[PDB]
RNA sequence: AACGCAGCUAGCUGCGAGAAUUAAUGUGAAUUGCAGGACACAUUGAUCAUCGACACUU
RNA sequence: CAAGUCCUUCUGAUCGAGGCCCAGCCCGUGGACGGUGUGAGGCCGGU
RNA sequence: UUGAAAAGAACUUUGAAGAGAGAGUUCAAGAGGGCGCCGCCCGGAGGAUUCAACCCGGCGGCGGGUCCGGCCGUGUCGGCGGCCCGGCGGAUCUUUCCCGC
RNA sequence: GGGGACCGUCCCCCGACCGGCGACCGGCCGCCGCCGGGCGCAUUUCCACCGCGGCGG
């Protein structure tokens, strides 16, 4: 059983015209689907990141062996500088490659099917039919009359 | 919303430019709106400052009534000086105190051949509208 | 639905506070401002609700009206009780125990009445 | 009860539950019925005074 | 790659004995740390940008 | 190439806080951003 | 990575100076140049839009065989509206009426 | 390759049948409740204070 909603003019009353609610509001409400959507869906916009696979490695380090009194994590040849002596390779040594660098092919992107979107949709919309959901969702509706809100063509022309 | 896709809305790359503009580019920033009666005219909101326009300080601890003449466009600082907007240094002399463009008013313009056509420029752009 | 309903706002709504162990809900006809199937004020076909006048004397009673459950605009009509306190009490246990509109909240109603008036009389130092 | 006109394939999904009333279902002439008494005494914890002594 | 070029200038930067720039065009009153030099601003011009003319040491 | 540096008030300075006949300050095909003595659609460049 | 702005500490005094003590700038030097007892009852003395019940008006809630419309779920009626009154499909028939050999 | 018929489906009128006004709405009578204004101005009602007051928490 559809009710009957009206459609209202640009100055806020009835104009007389009346519609037959759409079928799709009485659609079931499945926020555990809109969610599942929501959260697949929102990652497939995303741009992705990782960082520069030289990072860290152009150093030619040496772990110095054993027969002296330090730790043998690979340590940079030369001298006379501050770099000289120090570690390095290792993502616990300061300037060195940060484990299981980030890679671009990481997978951002997922597919959800094409019917379980579009039945996201269908709960999306009869929910919004629903005044007390609108105002759960804060959406300051106490004035509005006939909450599934119908204007008139003439606003397209605006 | 912008939607020009040539024009950028970064933050760091606006700065940039702003901190690092050839002076020419410089003066377009440095921009002053003129008064109510001036505007009302020449039918013009806002022009470059130079380096003799009649200014009023509206905000800031010099802020007031009087009128004043602009004595030197320090482009490199972004900020102009004014004759009595001057402060006391501690061994004696006194010095200007720099006042960016956007926060005064011209009263004044130094009505030049260059200005002149300026000013008809921007105007008859607002017959068009 | 009332029961559909408050399966989809039983846990995520804009009038939840979920803190220091306590969860309270902000709807505006909500008695004991508390998340409860029962004392909610948005999910059921009729609701009570009492809140301080305009100005600081008396209470307003609001029901909600059975008709327009979709036009949020009529869906409610306001009545303004300025009445001794006594009456005040007498005047709305008639509204739910007569009318049998939800004779559930009629205990409550009455309790958040009382501290409404309390809060209108000059507090002594 | 027909079919989407711009979609080529698709139907409206059905209901679960046509009537998602608790409150009218349980609370019918059918269901009560059916049901036995409710049993709302709370019996607690009886403290076990010793006999021999009482 | 080297060496030079600023009134006061080591580096950075820019430049090539026309050497922190010449010419031309656009723009239109500055540069600036100090001083000096400027500046009818068309009886036509500081600065900046552009850059097609000229020039470009080993 | 649009529109507030309007009035009262916070501050060292404010872009802050209230008000703005007509259901509502002004522009909005412009409420992106940046600068400006906090935090700015309407001061400025822009958009 | 001072500070909004050098406003970067005049001047007096000790020290040969480095360093201090006063003073001064700033909102800030704690930013000084590698510086971010309450509900009912009793009694008394008081005051006051006042009580109930009636009258008018408005607004709600519940009930009415269907009081009346407007309807809703049906099966069921002329085949009633169809592809130039006016859908969508069919691996159903065909032109024994049509535009290809 | 056309066009028709048929079948299945919706979309429509137009009736008649049953069930229900349902949580899809209005008008009318009924009952109840509230509000506003009159009348009711006094053993009623209400407000505030006092008592080393009585009862329950």
């Amino acid at each position: 059983a559809r009710p009957l909603i009206s459609v209202y003019s640009e100055k806020g009353e009835s104009s007389g015209k009346n519609v037959t609610l759409p079928a799709v509001f009485k659609a079931p409400i499945r926020p555990d689907i809109v969610n599942f959507v929501h959260t697949n869906l929102r990652k497939n916009n995303r741009q992705p990141y990782a960082v520069s696979e030289l990072a860290g490695h152009q150093t030619s380090a040496e772990s110095w062996g054993t027969g002296r009194a330090v730790a043998r994590i690979p340590r940079v040849r030369g001298g006379g500088t501050h770099r000289s002596g120090q570690g390095a390779f290792g993502n616990m040594c300061r300037g060195g490659r940060m484990f299981a660098p980030t890679k671009t092919w990481r997978r951002w992107h997922r597919r959800v099917n094409t019917t379980q979107k579009r039945y996201a949709i269908c709960s999306a919309l009869a929910a919004s039919a629903l005044p007390a959901l609108v105002m759960s969702k804060g959406h300051r509706i106490e004035e509005v009359p006939e909450l599934p809100l119908v204007v008139e063509d003439k606003v397209e022309g605006y | 919303m912008k939607f020009n896709p040539f024009v950028t809305s970064d933050r760091s790359k606006n700065r940039k430019r702003h901190f690092n503009a050839p002076s020419h580019i410089r003066r377009k920033i440095m921009s002053s709106p003129l008064s109510k009666e001036l505007r009302q005219k020449y039918n013009v909101r806002s022009m470059p400052i130079r380096k003799d326009d009649e200014v009023q300080v509206v905000r800031g601890h010099y802020k007031g009534q009087q009128i004043g003449k602009v004595v030197q466009v320090y482009r490199k600082k972004y900020v102009i000086y004014i004759e009595r907007v001057q402060r006391e240094k501690a061994n004696g002399t006194t010095v200007h105190v720099g006042i960016h463009p956007s926060k005064v008013v011209i009263t004044r313009l130094k009505l030049d051949k260059d200005r002149k056509k300026i000013l008809e420029r921007k105007a008859k752009s607002r017959q068009v509208g | 639905s009332a029961h559909l309903q408050w399966m989809v706002v039983r846990n995520c709504s804009s009038f939840l506070i979920k803190r220091n162990k306590q969860t309270y809900s902000t709807e505006p006809n909500n008695l004991k401002a508390r998340n409860s199937f029962r004392y909610n004020g948005l999910i059921h076909r009729k609701t009570v609700g009492v809140e301080p006048a305009a100005d600081g004397k008396g209470v307003v009673v609001v029901i909600k009206r059975r008709s327009g459950q979709r036009k949020p605009a009529t869906s409610y009509v306001r009545t303004t009780i300025n009445k001794n306190a006594r009456a005040t009490l007498s005047s709305i246990r008639h509204m739910i125990r007569k009318n049998k509109y939800r004779p559930d909240l009629r205990m409550a109603a009455i309790r958040r009445a009382s501290a409404i008036l309390r809060s209108q009389k000059p507090v002594m130092v | 009860r027909k079919a989407a006109s711009l979609k080529s394939n698709y139907n409206l999904p059905m209901h679960k539950m046509i009537n998602t009333d608790l409150s009218r279902i349980l609370k019918s002439p059918e269901i009560q019925r059916a049901l036995r008494a409710p049993r709302k005494k709370i019996h607690r914890r009886v403290l076990k005074k010793n006999p021999l002594k009482n």
